[PDB]
């Protein structure tokens, strides 16, 4: 239904300034707020937020509050000041995916039709992309309820723009990663990623800890895809895999070999250029 | 035929055709000179085969691909077990 | 000038047909492409020799 | 029930695990692969077929055990190979 | 003599020794010729009936073939040599290429861009 979404790097600052101001609470508090933004040729977009008074008490935590007309003022002070914005749905501040997010999506469906939520993170530690985003779909399906309805992950990552790639460039001045050669892959995904795939057989571990002690539902739905991942394990080596995996090697290297060979006749022209530059000056200068 | 065998005998098809071996032979000749059916027929050992090419590349090809199949199931299942964790020990 | 050119234009035509039968297979007999062509043998091997020639 | 070595069954096991003839167990693979339930290829001259995908089932609490242990020295694999990375192209990026 | 693989030529100048008697240095090197064609059997060669390889050495049928062919293969067997021609098990490596190689690669990008 979505493709992707687009998140700009401004909505995904705006919520950690309201992650500020609400941080004197102490005790505990979800920053929830309105998401707005203008889907366009099925790709979702995300530009301008802001936060809704919101509350929570332990006891009983099905009572949530949306102070409605601080959503229909400022939105109707939104739409004036920028007519080409709209509401695109809502996000929560998201640690772990707290229980009220069933129904805040379901109490706020009547202004966008695929309001979309939006998990962000506050105390980044990860090795991939922190910024999650679901979708609603529901079913009378297979075997848990007659009313189900669960949350599907589309995938997520930030857009840029001409405007802010100006401030984010200007606003970093830090440590980075330029000058991509032939180390920028090592490091973004050779260092990093092989490590990125350790938080993901890792992950499938955590699940695994139910095999005689852990929670009570077992399988039902969880193991199609892992009788699958060991039955799509890849070929093993005996075929022409091992023959051809040599005669590609017998041809890349090739052309490194001829690369390399050009390598030290430049330099070698470069060096007479210096020995041009030596002694043409010794007698002349002194 | 072609599409779910690798290599039959040329009795075989026959057989299921009901018709002479030479019948079947005219049959496959111009069929793949009309290359809608790819074929590599024989007439000594009766071996034809079906989908054969040489394959010098498509074998590391295939391969990459079963890789990206397999890279894009386990982002499948990871970001489904963590929510399955938090409709039991949520609170 | 057709009694001329129609010599020249049957050797054209020979090879012509000569590598549509032999197009669908692998190894094959030399007995049955002069069965197929109605044409001998010796002169065939000949003519095939010239091809790859 | 077979690995994933080969999983490359013949003609002649089904003729003894269903005890049905020769002449009537390509009708039936060929329409095992017709409804979809699983996805392979056939040879006739030697006898054998080469499955590769199988419809996935249901498993109780013992099968979990075997995707724990196959699962558990995948995880130094990847640990292994990748320490090579961060130590010989440490220098390369602090 | 002894650097190539002429034996016959060895042991006609065992029937040629003009000087001395030699005779301690020649039994040393009939022993180091003995374990040699018990070395030299041991290639790829096909059955061997009990006369052939029994006289390559020098013997003609004492019990001393069954302790070469008890110490090494070739089972005695009906007036044969089996052949354990096999090796089969040790191709077939990606691996050892792979634990080398992907050391190797990087080992090429450190005097590539890292400036020494």
């Amino acid at each position: 239904a979505v493709q992707k979404v687009v998140v700009h790097p401004l909505v995904l600052l705006s919520v950690v300034d309201h992650f500020n101001r609400i941080g004197k609470v102490g005790n505990q508090k979800r920053v929830v707020g309105v998401l707005l933004g203008s889907w366009q040729k099925k790709v979702l977009d995300v530009s301008n937020s802001f936060a809704v008074p919101f509350d929570e008490d332990d006891k009983d935590d099905s009572v949530w509050f949306l102070d409605h007309d601080y959503l229909e003022n400022m939105y109707g002070m939104f739409k004036k000041v920028n007519a080409r914005e709209r509401i695109v749905g809502w996000y929560h501040t998201g640690p772990k995916l707290h229980k009220n997010d069933i129904a805040i999506n379901e109490l706020m469906k009547r202004y966008c039709p695929n309001s979309v939520l939006v998990i962000i993170d506050v105390k980044p530690k990860d090795l991939g992309l922190p910024t999650e985003a679901y979708i609603s779909v529901e079913e009378v399906h297979d075997d848990g309820t007659p009313t189900s309805k669960t949350f599907e992950h589309v995938t997520s990552e930030i857009g840029a723009e001409e405007a802010e790639e100006v401030g984010v460039e200007h606003l970093l001045r830090d440590i980075k990663d330029t000058t991509v050669g032939t180390l920028s892959q090592r490091i973004t995904n050779q260092v990093h990623g092989l490590k990125g795939l350790n938080s993901k057989l890792l992950d499938i571990r955590s699940y695994l800890e139910k095999v005689a002690t852990g929670k009570l539902p077992i399988n039902h739905q969880i193991i199609y895809q892992l009788q699958d991942v060991f039955n799509l394990l890849p070929d093993v080596s005996l075929q022409e895999f091992v023959k051809a995996f040599y005669l590609k090697t017998n041809d890349q290297m090739v052309v490194v070999y001829l690369a390399s060979l050009i390598r030290s006749v430049v330099a070698l022209h470069n060096l007479i250029n210096n020995k041009i530059a030596n002694r043409d000056a010794e007698k002349k200068e002194g | 035929m072609a599409k779910y065998y690798t290599r039959i005998t040329m009795k075989r098809m026959a057989q299921l055709l009901d018709l002479s071996v030479d019948e079947s032979e005219a049959f496959l000749s111009n069929l793949v000179v009309n290359k809608t059916i790819f074929a590599k027929v024989d007439r000594l050992a009766g071996i034809i085969n079906f989908q054969r090419p040489k394959d010098p590349n498509n074998l590391l090809n295939d391969w990459s691909q079963k890789l990206n199949s397999l890279m894009s199931l386990v982002n499948k299942t990871t970001h489904l077990i963590a929510k399955e964790e938090m409709i039991h020990n949520l609170q | 000038i057709i009694s001329t050119h129609l010599a020249k234009l049957y050797d054209n035509l020979l090879e012509q047909n000569l590598i549509r039968v032999i197009e669908p297979f692998s190894r094959v007999q030399i007995e049955h492409i002069s069965s197929l062509i109605k044409l001998s043998k010796a002169d065939v091997e000949r003519k095939l020799s010239q091809m790859i020639l | 029930t077979r690995p994933a070595n080969h999983r490359q069954l013949t003609f002649e096991e089904i003729a003894k695990s269903a005890k049905i003839t020769v002449n009537e167990v390509e009708l039936l693979v060929m329409k095992a692969l017709s409804v979809g339930l699983v996805k392979g290829s056939i040879d006739e001259v030697d006898k054998r077929v080469h499955m590769t995908w199988v419809q996935p089932r249901v498993l109780d609490l013992q099968q979990i055990k075997g995707m724990k242990d196959r699962l558990e020295f995948w995880c130094t694999d990847v640990k292994s190979m990748e320490m090579l990375v961060e130590h010989q192209a440490h220098d390369i990026l602090t | 003599y002894l650097m190539e693989g002429s034996y016959n030529k060895v042991f006609l100048a065992k029937g040629n020794i003009p000087a001395e008697s030699y005779t301690f240095f020649i039994d040393i090197l009939l022993d180091t010729i003995r374990d040699e064609i018990a070395g030299c059997i041991e290639k790829a060669y096909e059955k061997i009936l009990f006369t052939e390889a029994t006289r390559i050495l020098f013997f003609n049928t004492p019990k001393k073939m069954t302790d070469y062919a008890k110490k090494r293969g070739w089972v005695l067997g009906p007036n044969n040599y089996y052949s354990f021609a096999s090796q089969q098990q040790k191709p077939e490596d990606t691996t050892i290429p792979s634990t080398e190689l992907a050391k190797q690669v990087i080992e090429y990008a450190r005097q590539l861009e890292m400036i020494v």
